[PDB]
């Protein structure tokens, strides 16, 4: 505080907001593009969803509803996705998204079901490395617009622990999209149990030809695929809005910052000026 | 001008930087040997900030209302020359450098520009309702700026997007066809009392001309005006 | 005379109107002509023939859960390529399409990003 | 010629944050920007070279229009060196042309308008950069 | 001995925000903070508990020499508080012999780099 050190300070959180408003420029465009995705990526979930609900529509029959559709009884191992940012300054969504895995893992391990981890990105991976937990799938490097191809390295891996007895249940944590600014994490089920849907209620008559269970066989780890691919986009989306607002709150807090340091500033240079003249005119007399 | 203040005529002092009347009361203080005081000022910066600014009354007789350019030494308002003008002062006025990149008509900027009489006591109630409406709009306006630099018009809500366009409306119909003016522009002067501007505003704040386009508000200058220019 | 949906996770190709298509099926090719009956199926690697108004445009397919009705058809195939002229528009796609994501949109990007994220915590604790 | 120079260097002064973000970007303020750093890397002049008014603003005027773009930013100031060269050398009757009626209030007549765009189209096809 | 100290210690000054917040570092920057942390941990001192220079020595070689890395940072006081102790007492002859020959050109003779690097190999093994 010599009119000389605010000055450097004031400099720095200058700088400090220039590149705090720049990552939520750039944060936009991100988000922009992320949720462009998403809706090109709408097509095929939501196809898949009533197609789904129709096949699933006409294998009622407990007999039949076995690999993937099974509702398996006396659960005993539970696997859990999370997807992450694969960096940091999203402000509370890695801290939401990660509390509500932690929380989970209670319950599930409350019941009595041992839990396996599952990450995207490096937060989620390098928190489970941490805390204890190995990382049962890794997947990191996920660029804003991954492909489905690069998601296969641990759905499949699910998917086969799942069909193995390995896991008797699978979920996923992701950020869901609300709103521009407003961003929880969710929780959702990767067994089937699919809706009722007015596919299902549909009762148009179709023909199997490899095979209807073939076809159930083929088609339930693509949706499975699909909805992991889904939550990933949705989280990639909530990353680039989370980052932009507390990019825009950070913005906002160095703009006070500048203030409150150019009034101290202010205040020492004035201080400075009065102890000069007074020393110079106490030399004068 | 108390010559013609005592002649009972309304005078309009204008004094060009009052910081350097301010200056030349320090440098006079200066060479006469007297000691500095709080940034070398005069020790009487105070006396001489009320000799002058304090003949400048509404007496019973006449008034002179004045208006004094200021300059701020660096960025310092409480530096003790602006802020011995400040303690002087009934009204500020803010004309800011980005509206003035194309606001070459009067470029204050309203949230920054007060005044002690813009009260309801003084003004009427009327007055006071609305000029806070309007600053409250324009307020709306100023924090959603940098939402509509980043995001853009669609992802602001609705009950919004109607104030902003409403903003941009009002910080355009802050502009007034001048009888005298720099590089004349040719438009007809014209003088509006606070009778007509006050419900003029009020009229254009409950949803009249929102059919207008926001780029037809240059130098428009009354609601009857403004009527009368969407007619054509 | 129906609207076939080449659909992709990725990316819907086409959604136009196809006078005739050949489903590579598991079991075996098959053609479906407008009003197909109801139909589902596992397609397999090899040419998805979008016959549209006498031009056979052989598609590579590496996948595929095709279904069919009377009205509509439309296949969720995993991978879907052209595969049919002049490759697949190479002067960009699968060149400048994927350099600009590799780089421009993964690489250049992130080190920019890195940079900024940097001169933040620098200048942050200049402050200190 | 200048009043758009002001103009365009405002707006890259108030987008100088997202500079070195210039690939994820509008494509808007990409222009801006890219526009923002030609006129900066040309307003940068060596010592001892003063321009008379008819070079500066014959260069000026191929700043402000889209004329620079394919140039990229570190040969601009080259650029300008090479067209001033060649101003000098083979189209002398243009900044004679541009000196003579500089005090025109419509200054970009069709005359100097045309003549000064054929010498910097004949500059640019000459030239490679 | 010091001449390392020193200029891991500016590195590890250099290296200051990153150490801190940020959490991307390759074991090359983060080698450095740790270093540097073993080396600040190694400074601070109590009061009234001297050191002789024969002591300092065998500390900082100790600490440049790689032979601390393995302890974790709170734990380097201690450690070296205890390596002092068994110093006096295991082995007063290599605290004798360091002193005797702390003023030739090259300190690090194979009689004093033996029966001290013995010494921390076997205050290493013997503790912790």
């Amino acid at each position: 505080p010599s009119s000389r050190e605010i000055k450097r300070r004031i400099r720095s959180v200058k700088n400090v907001a220039q590149i705090t408003r720049a990552m939520e420029m750039v944060s936009a465009s991100k988000m922009r593009r992320a949720q462009r995705n998403v809706l090109a990526t709408r097509p095929y979930a939501d196809r898949m969803r009533e197609v789904m609900a129709n096949l699933t529509a006409r294998v009622v029959g407990a007999a039949r509803r076995g690999t993937l559709l099974e509702k398996r009884e006396t659960v005993k191992s539970v696997a859990l996705l999370v997807v992450t940012p694969d960096r940091g300054l999203c402000g509370s969504l890695v801290a939401n998204v990660l509390r509500r895995a932690g929380r989970f893992i209670t319950e599930q391990r409350a019941m009595g079901r041992t839990v396996d981890v599952y990450t995207f990105g490096r937060k989620g991976r390098d928190f489970f490395l941490r805390t204890g937990f190995a990382p049962a799938g890794e997947a990191t490097r996920l660029g804003d617009a991954p492909k489905l191809e690069a998601i296969l390295g641990v759905a499949i891996s699910a998917i086969n622990g799942f069909q193995s007895g390995k896991y008797d249940e699978l979920y996923i944590i992701y950020s869901e999209f609300i709103n521009t600014l407003v961003q929880r994490p969710a929780i959702k089920q990767l067994l089937p149990v699919e809706s009722p849907d007015i596919s299902t209620t549909t009762n148009v008559d179709y023909t199997y030809e490899p095979g209807e269970e073939e076809v159930l066989n083929s088609i339930l780890p693509r949706y499975v695929e699909t909805q992991i691919y889904q939550a990933v986009l949705e989280s990639i989306a909530s990353e680039h809005s989370a980052r932009m607002v507390a990019m825009r709150n950070a913005t906002n807090n160095a703009k006070d910052l500048v203030r409150d340091l150019t009034l101290s500033f202010n205040k020492a240079r004035q201080a400075a000026i009065t102890k000069e003249v007074s020393e110079i005119a106490s030399g004068a007399a | 001008a108390e010559y013609f203040r005592d002649e009972g005529r309304d005078i309009l002092l204008f004094i060009d930087n009052i910081f350097r009347f301010v200056q030349a009361g320090s440098e006079v203080s200066s060479l006469l040997g007297r000691m500095p005081s709080q940034v070398g000022y005069q020790p009487t910066l105070g006396t001489e900030m009320g000799e002058l600014q304090e003949r400048i009354t509404s007496t019973k007789r006449g008034s002179i209302t004045s208006m004094q350019a200021v300059y701020v030494p660096a960025d310092d308002y409480t530096d003790p020359a602006p802020a011995t003008v400040f303690s002087h002062l009934d009204a500020t006025i803010s004309l800011e450098r980005s509206i003035a990149e194309r606001a070459i008509f009067p470029a204050v900027d309203p949230l920054a520009s007060t005044s002690r009489i813009l009260d309801p006591n003084i003004v009427g109630e009327e007055h006071y309702r609305v000029a806070q409406e309007v600053k409250r709009v324009l307020q709306r306006y100023k924090d959603l700026k940098d939402i509509i630099a980043i995001l853009g018009m669609e992802e602001l809500s609705d009950e919004d997007k109607l104030t902003v366009q409403r903003a941009r409306k009002i910080e355009l119909f802050f502009s007034q066809p001048f009888t005298v003016a720099q590089q004349f522009t040719g438009r007809p002067g014209k003088y509006v009392p606070v009778k007509k501007t006050v419900e003029s505003f009020a009229r254009l704040l409950n949803g009249e001309g929102d059919h207008i386009p926001e780029s037809f508000f240059y130098m428009q200058g009354d609601f009857d005006d403004v009527l009368a220019a969407y007619e054509a | 005379p129906i609207h076939l949906e080449i659909v992709t996770a990725e990316r819907v190709i086409l959604s136009d109107d196809v006078d005739m298509i050949s489903a590579p099926t598991k079991d075996g090719r098959v053609g479906i002509l407008p009003r197909h009956a109801p139909l589902m199926t596992i397609l397999e690697p090899g040419e998805l023939d979008i016959i549209k108004n006498g031009e056979r445009t052989p598609f590579a397919v590496s996948g595929g859960f095709m279904e069919v009705l009377p009205h509509r058809v439309t296949i969720l195939a995993d991978t879907v390529e052209r595969a049919d002229e002049i490759d697949e528009a190479r002067a960009e796609q699968a060149r400048a399409e994927a350099e600009a994501r590799r780089r421009e949109a993964q690489s250049e990007r992130d080190m920019a990003l890195a940079e900024a994220k940097l001169r933040k915590e620098m200048v942050r604790l200049r402050v200190a | 010629v200048a009043g758009k120079l002001k103009g365009e260097l405002a707006q890259f002064r108030d987008l100088a944050a997202f500079a070195q973000f210039a690939s994820d970007l509008d494509a808007t303020t990409k222009a801006q920007i890219e526009r923002g750093q030609r006129l900066q890397e040309l307003l940068k002049q060596p010592q001892y070279q003063p321009l008379p008014v008819e070079d500066q603003v014959a260069v000026l005027y191929a700043a402000t229009n889209n004329y620079l773009d394919d140039v990229p930013v570190p040969l601009i100031t080259k650029w300008r060196d090479d067209f001033l060269a060649f101003l000098r050398t083979a189209h002398p009757e243009v900044r004679k042309l541009i000196y003579d009626n500089r005090l025109d209030r419509k200054f970009p007549t069709p005359e100097v308008k045309e003549a000064l765009e054929a010498a910097i189209k004949e500059f640019k096809a000459t030239s490679n950069y």
